[PDB]
């Protein structure tokens, strides 16, 4: 295009590593400023 | 926790060091922790598929 | 080295502010067209062929241009981040 890069979103590593952790039973919950749910799966965890 | 409390001071030295160990494990539970009964599996999570394709 | 860089370390408290700066500064040059900048009139960064840097090699050299003089402003929480891309959009055309 022209443009910057777009860098940001979730890191691959961290989504991979949060469910290959959920595949054994650890529950591996991600926390805002104050101790907040934060939904790393940009609108798709949901059912 | 109590009974392990007493377990841990009044029983004289060379035991309660296991007495010890064993409080970790419940405080850690009881602490900012969860309840043990999810320690044993019935529902079985299963990994994406192109995580093992 | 790169033109009068101990002047810009000289204008912050941190090295890597400088950076953050330099880089959003570009980005913005970019983003929202190039006709962002507060210095084009007469004598701003130029290449050699033609002569157009005027128009659009590298955006960064012109952020540290920029920066040298006293015309951008930079600073911890300035302006809510919001109303900021709202304003930056609605002023500039160049999509």
């Amino acid at each position: 295009k022209g443009e910057d890069v777009p860098e940001p979103s979730v890191p691959e590593s961290f989504r991979v590593l949060v469910k290959e952790l959920q595949a054994l039973a650890l529950d591996v919950q991600t926390l805002d400023e104050k101790d907040n749910p934060v939904d790393i799966f940009e609108g798709l965890a949901s059912k | 926790e109590k009974e392990l409390l007493e377990e841990m001071k009044h029983p004289s030295r060379a035991r309660r060091a296991k007495a010890r160990k064993r409080l970790e494990v419940v405080r850690a539970f009881l602490d900012s922790g969860n309840r043990p009964e999810w320690m044993i599996l019935e529902a079985v999570p299963v990994l994406p598929p192109d995580l093992r394709p | 080295a790169e033109p009068g860089i101990d002047k810009l370390f000289g204008m912050v408290d941190s090295k890597y502010r400088l950076t953050v700066v330099v880089a959003k500064r570009a980005q913005q040059l970019l983003r929202h067209g190039f006709k962002n900048t507060v210095l084009e009139p007469e004598e701003r960064p130029k290449m050699q062929t033609l002569e157009g840097l005027f128009d659009d090699p590298n955006a960064e050299t012109w952020a540290m241009k920029e920066l040298l003089t006293g015309r951008l402003v930079f600073g911890e929480n300035l302006v809510p981040e919001d109303r900021l891309q709202k304003e930056m959009e609605r002023i500039y055309p160049g999509e």
